[PDB]
């Protein structure tokens, strides 16, 4: 067991991903951090207190910060990359590098191997050999990070490259060598040792839902050593590092989730990891390192969070709390007086007509992702300050399910949906000092639209920042690498006078995880999968036509509706044809059946749990009741907590079956809106064979 | 009141014994945890449970049932974090950091499957806790294995005249070790150095439920609910009786006091003993306690953990501040003994006359009962009584018939029922009687049914008689209860 | 067995109903040695289960064989209690007839309720009669209520005996 | 800190039904309700007690100070059972016939014996050790929590009544001292020291009140299932230990209410009580969860964050040297409109768009707030918000309106606070002699007709065109919850006549007029025919409800005895394997169960109707009393109670009309 007690160091501004580093300068190492405000500051703990070793005047947003040396020399040269350039300082703060490396938009990743440089972008990827343009690539998908294997323990120069579509594109030079599959979008990857493993080269990637792996990439084939698949600790892997805290001696893995969890893994198994320390930090722990920053001799973790609180968890365990709080009493006196002064000044300036009120802009770190285990999006807002309240306005039938880790209080306004478009208006208050706000959103299969979120912080000049998210039409699908070709695929082919950009933008507007940049090649195939019930949506389309083969039937209908709607939004006059297999609807019904059966069984069990408890309280339930109910007694708690959600599953399944019926008979040609209520009582009875007979007969 | 109850849990399942209940800081940083290798409810799910403070945190699954789980030391120079050695069949599992670390097995000597049944450790050189401790084990195959303190070499095999049940050890390995093995055959054996035969046996008279080794004398708890203090030599010193059944015992200790007594769990929900001079170990409990462990738990040096019968968990912290009824004769007695002293002859004569009349009337009634065969007990040795069971319009009339003789059956018998054929409906009035084996009670059932639409009772006679003859061997009468029917 | 009305379940020894030793004084059951006086309410124990009660002599816990539960002059269904309850001279005698002769506690309680309604609830006798009807029906608290309400009106020996 | 002890109990505790007390005199024990109408006692094992009835309030205390043992008061929804435990005897057994929703035990003010004051549906009764009804009064609506706190010193404790009407009323024996208008049903109340008491609503809002002044409050996401004052750091000043719905047990200060101590349980929190439990002469803190886990206790970066926010505000104020003008202001007019809503229009000063509006009000809305959000094609410089408060209570709207341009990402948040005055829905109109309500109350006032006119302008939404001369005048108002009518008539003689057909409206108007003129006593001449006839109808029906319930209970007792006899008979027939008769007993049992279930349905239906009738009667007595201020209130209340205990209905209506 590990008990690394907490301690705090100097707080810096809001920081990006892996923007903190430990310069080794066995004495205390020295920390260096970036900031969205252009400041890049290096400091250290002397005798328990911080000392500003140096600091740079604010420029642009420090998106990445690595440390490397020109030769295999001790890597002390600190390289940052703010807007589109790369600045490079020595360990004492004297600048020695300023590379313009003019890109299009910005820089979101970088890796330095000696002097070799690998800098990524939204889609662009570049490799330089001492500022000399050497290799270039334009991946069709967003890039999350870039790594290069150790060109010393290994011979060649093979840079890995993490793409946002769950593929590791191992490339050499300026062309892709091969691909690796990864479950979840890889956001961080690093060599899992100070060199990269004793066995040549060893990669260690982390995904966005929380998962890690050890893909050992050979010359032409990647081998999966093993993988950590999170069991209860969902969250975005933002940062990883290798360091030996436990006394085993070889090395350990430190990982920082997005919700705040800080996990440590050891390899006593010699193959498999084991968790040692699971601790939360209530923010986005954006950078992790291991070592010693104060009180040398003891190992510790240094973690930079989102708000810039560079904290540490040490191995060694009154008269200090009062001291810090008295220093803070002096600080609060002086600062409160100063800010009330110009508060009154700003109020004095609030009567002039020529004057114009500026705005205190702030940064929010939203994350609108789709959970696969459930069918519910998980919106995660974050502000450096404390949130005063968050508004949630929608245009879609949406189920804001309340989460447990949250502490805010909700107030569902009486939305109209007739005089205005607000199908949903909610308000979270967070009557505390809260930085992040995690909340669920359960969407329906066929409805789509915008979803605004008005975030207000606790800054004295009050401002609200609106952030818009999109609930796609097919917002319950997600991209996969392959589909089964034997299942009944109800295909749909559309042809018209549209260009490739038009059809691609339509598919993006309809499909969740398609990149907006029109792919080069003019013939593109995306394989999807419905996350509620497994029905693929293989979509292959060119400049002139599009084919959408899908196990499900209703997905074809939604695709047809939304694509026709967009075409008429641009007046393209497309032609659409469809081919429907007769066994596909029966297959979808065979898929839906087990869930309805389970829900109804759970309902009929919770009908009896109460009386059964009423009887066991008297008799004791070991001598009179037949165990067909003793099982119910033992499972009572699960039965209750799942009946808490049973009716939502019932309503979703009923609406889905209704829409499936409607769309089946719509492709057959007729409208059945009259007999739509006629199937409801059948579902309430729910004989499977009678249900299929209802489907195929009337 | 001399204990501070830290936790007395009532409805958590913990079924372990004081041998498989050991306490140590198997992880380090000077804070003591409690390991308990238990079988669960029964022999289904043995899971090593670790307790830290008040609530469980981890249960490691085990392959089979842990016969023991002992904690020793494994570093004489600069002791490290000690590991836990549990036992299961031929396997011994060493758990460092409470993680599965190492496994050793018994040497298979002619598959033939062996089992370890008890473990106990013994010091090496200085007789302190900072030194290392050599292991001792007992097997179902009649062996006792003294092993190196780290269990990688067999150091001393020993033969036992019977299968062991409990172990204890005293002394130092090289100087002298005394291995008290309390066996199942109703005896103990003290094994010493260089024994081709254990050479030391001691009788108790039954199988022992436990044992405790104080500095000089040894203690044994008898299955017959007593405590007997012997000496290592072989001579019984003292005996004491317990007011309940001894469930389990252990070795209490308190180094700040010097009191080292026995914690005897009893079936009357109590721990009780009489020490040499002071009256200690007197503690009650809601449910009978089955396993005990006095040790330093968490941070305090005088914790006492207990596991009771129906699961549960008890934690007690010990505070450092440790003529005859001869009746009365009233005036009536003296007045009547006076009237008897004056006129005793009249009383005597009238009592003799009344007794002659009584003998006459009793002989008269007895001859009448013989005449009418009304006796249910009267060669031809038989006995019959009848029982009516039921309150409705139907009664189970069961006849208990018994042949009361040394050895001879009664072949020819029949039972007839004489009843009112209007009020009662018996399906079989007449039926034969089986061969009455002498000494056995034969219950013969019948179903009477009250036919009276009102509540009207009546008698029912039962005649037991031989087939050939026509005079009832005996008779029984049954006053049939009220109908209470419709 | 099947009628549970006691609040406690393990009351202190001495505060609930649930000498010469059995080597001197004969016994009817394990406890409760033989008495000197049989009233038709003596218990001398309680049978545990229903099997323990049917399989036992019918006069082991009672002073009379134990049960499973405890032309004509005028027809009860015919006469309308609403009319007799207007006149107490007929009401009290007719109630005593229905309750003690016909043993119909339901019609008796109906007549008693109507009659107490008529007399405006201010005569202890009708209260005690309703209490007796309830006590027969098994409602011991609704009967205690009436006995208590009658004791507040006129303290009489009968009401103390009923209430005890 | 750390739990000094922790015991797991084998039963599931009911939420608010937990008490602790010495039942042997020299041995404290823990009493707690359980499902299936049982109550267990933990002595240091567990002893059960059969209530056979769903408990709704449990409590231990000294009922007669002659001895020392604690009586155990188990209030069923239709009973009350004091119960000595050391002897299997009871101190009394009363039937309240109204309910036992919350009970508190202790000496009231100027009463010499420790009462057992209770409360159900619009009722309040307090008994002695013998069971005598000494205290009795009627409050607005159902009582959910009672507390014995001592206001205004005087050493004699008053009583706090938390009504479902959202109010906390302070009832001196026979009086009503003050009221505090909260926002939800007060489900817990507890006194700390002096006049400090903690309250817990159903919003989750826990607060602390001193003599009608609120020191603090929080509104969490869970609900405070219990609150209790207890000193935890040994200061003399007691904290407010509260147990939340998730399991969070928090000991917070009382001067400001910041969390001092925190802990968590495995399930929801049922009870938190105080009392010696290890027999060491010191009170403790016992906390019991719903699952049966009881445990007993014994007695940084955020400020740097706010400093950094001060630095940020400094940066913003220095850098100026979605932008918006600096003279942008909001003018809000709160009027009323028929075509059914109190309208509040928020308007900007100069061509700046009102994008979204948040209204934070206490009980006016479903939820805690109300969001106006005009569609992108509805964006203008003004927005009108309709409001429909459900009760004539003055509320404070906390507005947070977003000002910004048509296409912007950062809007400015202008905060405001307006007030909907009490009696806001009623809109001034013109009189209609055809539809004037025949009900009327008359009473006297001091002087200063103009002061009453200022009262009107303060507690009503008069338009700006209005003007009232000192002459006698009538003002009419159409209600907007229903189409009712209100007619206030101020006579030149200084008399007041309220002519509303609603009685609660008249009570509210008269009480506001009293509290506005600092009046301690007032007597009215009242008449509400439409209400009085219906009240007489209910009073008539109550008796037949009583009789029908009596007959049904008799019949069901008969059939239950039959069923027990048949159970015994079937067991007998089965013990002799006589299957025809056993099957016949089982058939008869089936039929009797069917008949008894029909009887249960009809009995419970009539019983709920009876509860409705009783609540109607009690609420009518309370509506009569509430119409008069001061000493006439309890006079009318007790007079009506005596006029209904004697079934003198005509005297009841006589004392409700003029008396
Ligand atoms: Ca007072
Ligand atoms: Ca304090």
């Amino acid at each position: 067991d590990l008990n690394l007690n907490r301690a705090d160091y100097l707080q810096v501004g809001v920081t990006s991903q892996k923007t903190m580093k430990l310069l080794p300068a066995r004495a205390t190492q020295k920390v260096v951090v970036g900031d969205h405000d252009g400041i890049v500051m290096c400091f250290g703990m002397k005798k328990g207190e911080a000392v500003t070793v140096f600091k740079t005047l604010p420029g642009q947003k420090i998106a990445r910060l690595e440390l490397g040396g020109a030769l295999n020399t001790p890597q002390e040269k600190i390289f940052i990359a703010a807007g589109s350039e790369i600045r490079g300082f020595t360990k004492r703060g004297k600048q020695f590098l300023s590379f313009e490396t003019n890109l299009t938009e910005s820089i979101k990743a970088m890796h330095i191997s000696g002097s070799d440089l690998f800098l990524s972008a939204s889609y662009i990827y570049n490799h330089y050999c001492d500022c000399k343009d050497q290799h270039y690539y334009l991946s069709g998908d967003k890039i999350n990070d870039v790594i290069c294997l150790p060109v010393e323990r290994l011979l060649r120069e093979v840079p890995v490259l993490a793409c946002q579509d769950r593929v590791l594109r191992v490339l050499q030079g300026s062309d892709v060598t091969y691909e690796i599959e990864v479950p979840g979008p890889p956001t961080v990857l690093a060599l899992h040792n100070g060199n990269g493993g004793d066995s040549g080269e060893d990669l260690l990637f982390g995904t966005s839902d929380g998962k890690l792996g050890l893909i050992q990439i050979t010359t032409s084939k990647p081998i999966h050593k093993w993988e950590i698949r999170n069991e209860k600790k969902r969250g975005g892997i933002l940062c990883v590092d290798s360091f030996d805290i436990v006394g085993d001696g070889v090395k350990d893995l430190l990982v920082g989730r997005d919700d705040g969890m800080v996990e440590v893994y050891g390899f006593d198994n010699a193959n498999e990891p084991v968790l040692r320390f699971d601790h939360t930090l209530s923010e986005s722990v954006t950078s992790i390192q291991g070592g010693c920053v104060g009180k040398d001799g003891y190992d510790e973790i240094v973690v930079s969070t989102y708000s810039g609180w560079i904290t540490g968890l040490t191995t060694e365990p009154n008269q200090e709390m009062q001291n810090k709080i008295s220093s803070l009493r002096s600080e609060l006196e002086q600062l409160q007086y100063k800010v009330l002064q110009e508060r009154e000044k700003y109020q004095q300036s609030s009567q002039s007509s020529k004057a114009k009120s500026a705005v205190p802009s702030f940064s929010v770190n939203d994350k609108f992702t789709l959970n696969k285990d459930d069918a519910s999006y998980s919106l995660i807002l974050e502000v450096q300050t404390a949130i005063d309240n968050v508004l949630i306005q929608s245009d879609v039938p949406i189920d804001l399910l309340d989460v447990d880790k949250n502490s805010a209080v909700v107030s569902f306004s009486s939305c109209d949906s007739e005089s205005n478009d607000n199908f949903l208006l909610a308000t979270y208050r967070c009557q505390a000092n809260t930085t992040r706000l995690e909340l669920k959103i359960r969407s329906i299969e066929g409805q789509y639209g915008t979803l605004q979120a008005y975030v207000t912080p606790r800054i004295q000049p009050k401002t609200c920042q609106v952030r818009q998210y999109h609930i796609k039409p097919l917002s319950l699908h997600q991209r996969t690498h392959f589909i089964d070709h034997d299942r009944p695929m109800n295909t749909l082919t559309l042809t018209g006078q549209f260009s490739f950009s038009e059809l691609h933008s339509w598919v993006v507007f309809c499909m969740p995880e398609v990149p907006e940049k029109p792919p080069a090649g003019e013939c593109v195939t995306f394989y999807f999968q419905n996350t509620f019930l497994d029905t693929q949506l293989e979509s292959t389309y060119r400049k002139g036509e599009g084919v959408f083969k899908s196990d499900n039937i209703s997905t074809i209908s939604i695709l047809k509706d939304v694509l026709s709607k967009e075409a008429t939004k641009r007046k393209i006059n497309l032609n659409i044809s469809y081919e429907i297999n007769e066994v596909s609807v029966k297959h979808t019904l065979k898929l839906i059946h087990p869930k309805l059966e389970y829900q109804l069984l759970l309902a009929k069990k919770v009908q009896l749990i109460d009386a059964l408890k009423e009887l066991q309280v008297h008799e004791g339930n070991t001598n009179f009741l037949i165990p067909e109910y003793r099982c119910i007694l033992e499972e009572a708690d699960h039965l209750q907590e799942e009946y808490k959600k049973q009716p939502a599953h019932l309503e979703r399944l009923y609406g889905m079956i209704t829409d499936l019926f409607i769309d089946k008979f719509k492709f057959k040609g007729t409208n059945v809106k009259t007999k739509v209520p006629l199937l409801l009582e059948i579902l309430d009875s729910y004989d499977q064979n009678a249900l299929i007979a209802f489907f195929d007969a009337a | 009141s001399k204990w501070l109850d830290s936790l007395s849990d009532s409805m958590a399942n913990i079924h372990t014994f004081s041998a498989c209940l050991a306490l140590a800081d198997f992880h380090g940083d000077g804070e003591y945890k409690l390991a308990m290798g238990d079988l669960g409810p029964d022999g289904r799910q043995p899971r090593l449970k670790v307790l830290k403070g008040h609530t469980l945190v981890s249960q490691k699954p085990l392959p089979d049932l842990p016969a023991a789980a002992v904690t020793f030391l494994m570093a004489s120079h600069e002791p490290r974090t000690p590991a836990l050695a549990i036992a299961s069949g031929p396997c011994v599992y060493v758990y460092k950091n409470l993680k599965p670390y190492f496994k050793f097995s018994l040497p298979s000597l002619p598959r033939r499957q062996t089992v370890i049944t008890t473990m106990t450790t013994l010091k090496k050189n200085l007789a302190d806790e900072d030194a290392v401790s050599c292991l001792v084990l007992g097997t179902e195959n009649k062996e006792l294995l003294v092993l190196d303190p780290e269990a990688f070499t067999i150091l001393a095999k020993m033969s036992l005249p019977s299968v062991p049940a409990f172990l204890e050890a005293s002394g130092q390995f090289d100087v002298e070790f005394r291995l008290a093995a309390a066996c199942r055959n109703g005896s103990i054996y003290i094994l010493r150095r260089d024994s081709k035969r254990p050479k030391y046996c001691i009788e108790l008279g039954a199988q022992p439920v436990g044992l405790v080794g104080v500095h000089k004398v040894l203690v044994v708890g008898s299955n017959q609910d007593s405590l007997h203090g012997f000496t290592y030599k072989g001579k019984r010193l003292w005996t004491v009786q317990m007011p309940a059944a001894i469930l389990a015992m252990n070795l209490l200790e308190q180094h700040s006091r010097g009191l080292q007594a026995v914690m005897a769990a009893l079936a009357n929900e109590e721990v009780r003993i009489y020490h040499d001079k002071v009256l200690l170990n007197v503690i009650r409990t809601p449910e009978a306690v089955t396993s005990l462990c006095f040790g330093r738990y968490g941070r305090e040096d005088n914790t006492l953990i207990m596991t009771t019968l129906g699961g549960g968990l008890i934690i007690k912290i010990l505070k450092r501040t440790a003529k005859l009824n001869v009746p009365r004769k009233t005036r009536l007695y003296v007045d009547q003994t006076l009237r008897e002293r004056e006129a005793g002859t009249a009383m005597h004569r009238t009592f003799q006359a009344d007794l002659y009349l009584l003998r006459l009337r009793a002989a008269r009634a007895y001859v009448q009962a013989l005449e009418s065969s009304l006796s249910p007990v009267s060669r031809e040795p038989l006995k019959l009584h009848a029982v009516v069971q039921g309150l409705g319009p139907t009664f189970k009339l069961t006849l208990h018939l018994q042949n009361t003789s040394t050895a001879r059956p009664i072949l020819g018998l029949v039972v007839c029922f004489l009843y009112n054929e209007v009020l009662y409906a018996l399906p079989r009035a007449f039926f034969k009687v089986p061969l009455l084996v002498p000494g056995l009670n034969y219950p013969l059932e019948t179903f009477v049914k009250s036919l009276s639409d009102k509540g009207i009772s009546d008698i029912i006679k039962v005649l037991v008689l031989r087939e050939g003859q026509s005079t009832p061997l005996l008779s029984a009468h049954i006053n049939m209860p009220m109908s209470e029917g419709l | 067995i099947l009628d549970e009305n006691a609040i406690a379940q393990v009351p202190r020894p001495g505060t609930s109903l649930k000498g010469p030793s059995p080597a001197v004084r004969p016994v009817t059951q394990a406890g409760r040695p033989i008495t000197g006086f049989l009233r038709p309410s003596t218990q001398s124990g309680r049978p545990g289960t229903i099997e323990q009660a049917i399989k036992t002599p019918r006069t082991a816990y009672t002073a009379r064989p134990i049960a499973s539960s405890s032309g004509p002059f005028i027809n009860l269904s015919r006469l309308n209690l609403a009319k007799y309850a207007q006149k107490p001279k007929l009401a009290k005698a007719l109630f005593e007839y229905i309750f003690h002769h016909e043993n119909d506690v339901k019609t008796a309680l109906d007549l008693a309720a109507l009659s107490t309604e008529h007399s405006q609830y201010k005569d202890w006798w009708w209260k005690v009669q309703i209490g007796k009807c309830y006590y027969r029906l098994g409602l011991y608290r609704e009967a205690e209520k009436q006995f208590k309400s009658a004791l507040k009106q006129q303290e009489m020996v009968d009401t103390f005996l009923y209430l005890a | 800190l750390q739990p000094v002890f922790t015991l797991k109990l084998r039963h599931k505790i009911s939420p608010r039904m937990v008490a602790v007390g010495r039942y042997d005199g020299t041995h404290p024990c823990l009493a707690a309700a359980t499902q299936a109408g049982k109550v267990f006692i933990h002595n240091p094992d567990v002893s059960l007690l059969n209530i056979n009835q769903t408990v709704s309030c449990l409590t231990a205390g000294v009922l007669n100070p002659e001895l020392g043992y604690d009586a155990l008061l188990v209030g069923t929804q239709t009973n009350l059972l004091a119960y000595d435990v050391y002897n299997n005897s009871d101190l009394f057994y009363r039937e309240v016939a109204d309910g036992a929703s919350a009970i508190v035990l202790g000496t009231l003010g100027d009463i010499t014996s420790p009462l057992a004051i209770i409360g159900g549906n619009c009722a309040l009764q307090g008994f002695n050790h013998e069971g005598n009804d000494l205290f009795w009064t009627v409050t607005g609506d159902n009582v959910h929590s009672l507390a014995l706190c001592d206001f205004d010193g005087d050493g004699k404790k008053e009583l706090l009544v938390g009504s479902e009407d959202f109010d906390i009323r302070v009832f001196k024996e026979d009086e009503i001292v003050a009221e505090m208008s909260e926002t939800e049903i007060i489900t817990s109340l507890c006194p700390m020291y002096g006049s400090r008491f903690g309250y817990a609503l159903s919003n989750g809002t826990v607060g602390v009140y001193d003599k009608t002044a609120r020191y603090w409050r929080i509104k969490s996401k869970n609900q405070a299932m219990s609150i209790h004052a207890f000193d935890l750091n040994s200061d003399g000043v007691c904290e407010l230990i509260t147990g939340w719905s998730n399991g969070k047990v928090d000991a917070r200060s009382d001067r400001t209410g910041e969390v001092i101590f925190k802990d968590n349980f495995s399930s929801a929190i049922a009870g938190v009580v105080e009392g010696d439990y290890r027999m060491e002469g010191c009170q403790q803190l016992i906390c019991c969860s719903v699952d049966g886990e009881i445990r007993g206790y014994l007695p940084i970066r955020e400020l740097s964050q706010k400093k950094q926010n001060l630095l940020l505000e400094l940066r913003n104020y220095e850098e100026n040297a979605g932008v918006i003008p600096a003279n942008t202001k909001h003018h809000t007019a709160l009027s009323v409109s028929l075509g059914a809503h109190a309208e509040l229009c928020i308007s900007t000063s100069n061509d700046t768009i009102i994008r979204a509006v948040l209204i934070f009000a206490e009980g006016v809305f479903a939820g805690e707030s109300h969001v106006v959000h005009p569609s992108v094609h509805h964006l203008s410089s003004s927005v009108r918000i309709p409001i429909t408060p459900p009760k004539d209570i003055p509320v404070d709207l906390h507005l947070k309106t977003f000002v910004g341009y048509r296409s912007s990402t950062q809007f400015h948040v202008f905060e405001l606070t307006r007030q909907l005055p009490r009696f806001s829905m009623y809109a001034l109109t013109s009189p209609d002699p055809a539809s004037e309500p025949l009900s009327y109350v008359n009473f006297i006032i001091a002087e200063r007709a103009q002061r009453v006119v200022m009262w009107l302008n303060q507690n009503f939404l008069l338009p700006e065109d209005t003007n009232i001369q000192n002459a006698p005048f009538q003002v009419c108002f159409t209600s907007l919850r229903n189409g009712g009518q209100l007619y206030i008539k101020i006579k030149l003689s200084g008399e007041i006549t309220v002519n509303t057909d609603d009685i609660d409206l008249a009570g509210d108007i008269i009480q506001s007029m009293a509290s506005f003129f600092a009046i301690e006593d007032l007597q009215v001449e009242a008449d509400f025919p439409v209400y009085f006839e219906e009240l007489r109808k209910v009073l008539v029906k109550v008796d037949e409800y009583h009789s029908v319930h009596q007959k049904l209970s008799a019949d069901m007792a008969d059939n239950s005895n039959l069923i027990r006899s048949l159970l015994v008979q079937a067991e007998d027939a089965r013990l002799m394997r006589d299957m025809k008769t056993m099957k016949n007993r089982y058939k008869e049992l089936y039929d009797l169960n069917k008949d008894l279930l029909n009887g249960y349905k009809i009995r419970c239906n009539n019983h709920t109707e009876l509860l409705g009738s009783l609540k109607a009667v009690n609420q009518a007595i309370q509506r009569a009393g509430h119409l008069r201020v001061g000493k006439p209130k309890n006079q009318v209340i007790t007079a009506c109670r005596d006029a209904i205990r004697s079934n003198n209905i005509n005297m009841l209506f006589r004392i409700m009309r003029v008396g």
